[PDB]
């Protein structure tokens, strides 16, 4: 089975992070993405086409141009970034609500659990709109990218899905 | 006078959609291809990890 | 004749619209150049995995000649 | 103090009259299965909270209905240790919920039994339960313990602001 | 050594028999391209990533968008279609004279050469209007795509210049 995947979600978030650690299986040093990345993760019997792309205030406007048949999002989000939580949020609704994306399913990794200071997936639910969001298929995973905590977990949940 | 301002805002309009819609004809092809030059490197990738097991398993048995 | 709020109206809409399609032209050339720069090296990297394969099937080959 | 009727479902064994008497009491009691209902007021943040603890088990279900009628906020106790029923669970959640005289409550649900090894943890109940099915409801997954009360104020809260 | 090559002309002129004559060794079916091809050739030591770009009147507007990062065009004629040969000079000077491909080395393929009334290089070179241009290197190379004559001397063209 196939999936094109777009992977979004403010700067710094983990997205690179998160897709070498998949592809290569270890933490990579990473600096901010411009353009993209793209690598084939294969799990659980599907390939996995997987789009990394910059998230840099500047160059959101960029993501939109990327949509064109994704049939699940990434939404990746920094968990101890408390001041852009609710920049995420925003973000977050404006992708799903593009009509280039009403269909795909919507995976939220709560990314850097590792951190004394990381809210958890139920501190976040509101914060980031989730409970609000209609007639759609959405989950959050937490996450630790730097470890691969929760990542397979979460590509679990996109192949049942 | 005021139909002037009109006038050359949707000239403009025209040019901008016509551009528009031609970049996102080739950027759709460039998507397409990307996704797919990415597969076939993956195989290709693959392909490659059973032949240089193969050739490992002719060394043994030779 | 038309009304000047009509008028107004058009101009704003215009205005707004041109605006927006300008800033989403910059941003399709941006994305174009990025995806055309990631298939030069994808099909160079294809380009590498396949005479790889084929310089190991050489090896292959001529190890089951020897067998 | 502002009045608000609650109703607290789920299934038999979820820690409902742990959690009524919890807060009822300030201490923690041992239960036994309810054959009926239990019905205390709690006041916690100027709010006046009547809650209705109503038995759980299988085939006294059908009674649930009886109470629905006037219900402000629906309190949904899941046993986030007892997996082999979590499907059951996401039935009933949706059974209720769904139900016309059931349309305008909020819904708390407790991801009760946290404390339990390998309890499932709030956003494995989002998915168990089916919560992004849910259409034009206001609703809340918190996570708890009934035994220490750990969660149960922070649920209260939720309840308060909505 | 990495070349990113260009290569167009008109329709049927013969470029997507060019390029898998040189990628796969033998001429094969082709089509009217829709969209574009690309592969990486090489030959000399010198690696060639050749784009060929479909040349229908409808899609021709098309090619601006694919100038960025080139270095060398090829220029793709058909030596028997003596109706064309100057919507072919046409088509020739707009992209050379673009700011992404004043750069450009140029390499015209006079292709077809084994038809039987189909016009010479030199014939060629005055048709497409090269003569008096001093200031750009080009080269008019004889070729027949689908016996694969002249295409390697092409490249060997472009790996000199
Ligand atoms: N502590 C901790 N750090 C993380 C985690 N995931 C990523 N990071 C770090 O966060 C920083 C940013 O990570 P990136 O993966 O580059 O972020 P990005 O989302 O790709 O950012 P852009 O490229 O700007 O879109 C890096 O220093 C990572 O090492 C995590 O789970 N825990
Ligand atoms: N370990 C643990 N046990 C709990 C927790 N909450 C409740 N229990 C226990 O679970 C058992 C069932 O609790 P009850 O409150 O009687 O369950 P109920 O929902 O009222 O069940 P019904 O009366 O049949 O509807 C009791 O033994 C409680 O002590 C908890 O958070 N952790
Ligand atoms: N006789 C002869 N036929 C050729 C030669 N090169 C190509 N052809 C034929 O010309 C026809 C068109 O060739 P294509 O390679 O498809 O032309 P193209 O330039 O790619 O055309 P577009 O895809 O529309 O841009 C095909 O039937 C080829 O077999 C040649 O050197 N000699
Ligand atoms: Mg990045
Ligand atoms: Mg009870
Ligand atoms: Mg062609």
């Amino acid at each position: 089975m196939e999936m094109r995947i777009l992977m979004l979600g403010l700067d710094a978030a983990g997205k690179t992070t998160i897709l070498y650690k998949l592809k290569l299986g270890q933490s990579v040093t990473t600096i901010p993405t411009v353009g993209f990345n793209v690598e084939t993760v294969t799990y659980k019997n599907v390939k996995f086409n997987v789009w990394d792309v910059g998230g840099l205030d500047k160059i959101r406007p960029l993501w939109r141009h990327y949509y064109t048949g994704t049939q699940g999002l990434i939404f990746v989000v920094d968990c101890a970034d408390r001041d852009r939580i609710d920049e995420a949020r925003q973000e977050l609704h404006r992708i799903i609500n593009d009509r280039e994306m009403r269909d795909a399913i919507i995976l939220i990794f709560a990314n850097k659990q590792d951190l004394p200071d990381a809210m958890k997936p139920h501190e976040i639910q509101e914060k980031l709109g989730l409970t609000r969001i209609r007639d759609r298929n959405w989950y959050v995973q937490p996450s630790c990218a730097t470890s691969g905590d929760g990542l397979y977990e979460g590509l679990t949940w996109l192949t049942s899905n | 006078f005021m139909g002037r301002e009109v006038e050359n805002l949707i000239l403009e309009n025209t040019q901008l959609l016509e551009t528009k819609n031609a970049l996102n004809i080739v950027k759709n092809d460039l998507i397409a291809k990307v996704d797919e030059l990415t597969c076939e490197k993956d195989v290709l990738q693959g392909e490659l990890e059973a032949v240089k097991q193969a050739k490992l398993k002719l060394e043994e048995k030779n």
